[PDB]
């Protein structure tokens, strides 16, 4: 089988900054016709891919000018000229000259942007929750960058890690940010139990932990 | 208006025949240069070429799968058909359809979500995030279903910015997410807010209203 390789295997770059993504082929791409069938795609965020380049260098209808293909037999090169917030997500280079048709491993394309502290909300568990006998305490960390960022929950000052799950939102299309949610989830009786239920978030922008609070 | 769209299952035991369809519009099948392809993605990992039909009934399969592999085309009807012959827990992936005119994949289906598993399907709770019960933030949370996909919707889709929807998390067998819109305060709770959860293997679709209390 033709093993497409390709290169970095994620890259992040500032907005209007320039991008290139390498594929290289086992084999030649240049079949008998004497074209080469090396396509480009895009594939964002919860969505199917979208073809962008093919045959190495041809643009498909509706696709920006920013983007551009070239290379030759082995060798193929995928550009980003200017790096829009819309162009987040997963790029993957296709040969169809050879027979399997084979797909490089994918290049995750992250922007790099001006940090950004999150916002915080707790949301107590619902009524209709409680009526079946748990109780979810979510909370809820919105447009940080970067993605990295500490979650601790405290249950009436005291710090609690069982049952804890934690949940990141895929960089955001338009400003570049990262969303997350932590959620503490309990029995009714055991939520009964306490008062007093605290998360708080450490990320890089702030040393001071933004807490958010209810008592019940 | 070229258009693809895949329908299947959403779950299946091991050792049973997967069917999936390929419905399309925009373009004709036994129009010539035409062809309709099967790619699939484990989630998280890479895609995988499965098979196609031209216009002219030659099929293509890919060699580690191919005697398990059946491709079909109905022109008339303008459907292609996948079957799958006894599945394993490694054919859990997302599959598409995709038009080849040349050269390529250039559309690119929805894709359909397949899991193979031996559990029964069953359809998630949704709970408000209200807080708490210039701008606000609410949502809807998702617990206790199986298997994937959810489809979470704000107003029948009419309001789409400001919402973050973050990534499903297995525990105990069973998947949940969290989605959440920052609408302005004037907003809500003075006009309605919606979350629309669907989960089309259990055949489910519920809502939610954000209240206030």
């Amino acid at each position: 089988d033709v093993v497409m390789t390709q290169t970095p295997l994620s890259l992040s770059v500032s907005l209007g900054d320039q991008a290139s993504i390498s594929c290289r082929s086992s084999q030649s791409l240049v079949h008998s016709n004497g074209n080469t069938f090396l396509q480009w795609y895009l594939q964002k965020p919860g969505q199917s891919p979208k073809l962008l380049i093919y045959k190495v260098s041809n643009r498909f209808s509706g696709v920006p000018d920013r983007f551009s293909g070239s290379g030759s037999g082995t060798d193929f090169t995928l550009k980003i000229s200017r790096m829009e917030a819309e162009d987040l997500g997963i790029y993957f280079c296709s040969q169809t000259t050879h027979v399997p048709w084979t797909f490089g491993g994918g290049t995750k394309l992250e922007i790099k942007r001006a940090d950004a502290a999150p916002t915080v909300s707790i949301f107590p568990p619902s009524s209709e929750q409680l009526t079946s006998g748990g109780a979810s305490v979510v909370c809820f960390l919105n447009n940080f960058y970067p993605k990295d960022i500490n979650v601790k929950w405290k249950i009436d000052g005291s710090e609690r890690q069982n049952g804890v799950l934690n949940s990141w939102t895929d960089q955001d299309s338009k400003d570049s940010t990262y969303s997350m949610s932590s959620t503490l989830t309990l029995t009714k009786d055991e939520y009964e139990r306490h008062n007093s239920y605290t998360c708080e978030a450490t990320h890089k922008t702030s040393t001071s932990p933004i807490v958010k609070s209810f008592n019940r | 208006q070229i258009t693809l769209e895949e329908s299947g299952p959403g779950i299946l035991q091991p050792s049973q025949t997967l069917s999936l369809t390929c419905s399309f519009s925009g373009f004709s099948l036994s129009s010539s240069a035409m062809s309709v392809g099967w790619i699939r993605q484990p989630s998280g990992k890479g895609l995988e070429w499965l098979a196609h039909i031209w216009w002219n009934d030659d099929k293509y399969y890919n060699p580690a799968l191919k005697s398990r592999l059946t491709v079909s085309k109905d022109s008339s009807d303008n459907q292609v058909f996948l079957k799958i012959a006894s599945v394993v827990t490694a054919d859990t992936a997302t599959y598409y359809c995709a038009r080849i005119p040349g050269f390529g994949f250039d559309y690119w289906g929805q894709g359909t979500t397949l899991t193979v598993s031996s559990a029964t399907t069953t359809a998630p709770s949704v709970y408000p995030l209200v807080p708490g019960c210039s701008s606000v933030t609410l949502g809807c949370l998702v617990k206790g279903y199986f298997p994937e996909p959810v489809t979470v919707k704000w107003n029948y889709g009419a309001l789409s910015s400001g919402v973050r929807t973050v990534s499903s998390v297995l525990q105990s067998g069973f998947y949940s997410l969290s989605s959440l819109v920052t609408v302005p305060s004037s907003t809500w709770p003075s006009q309605t807010v919606i979350c629309n959860v669907a989960h089309p293997a259990s055949k489910t679709e519920l809502i939610k209203r954000i209240e206030p209390r």
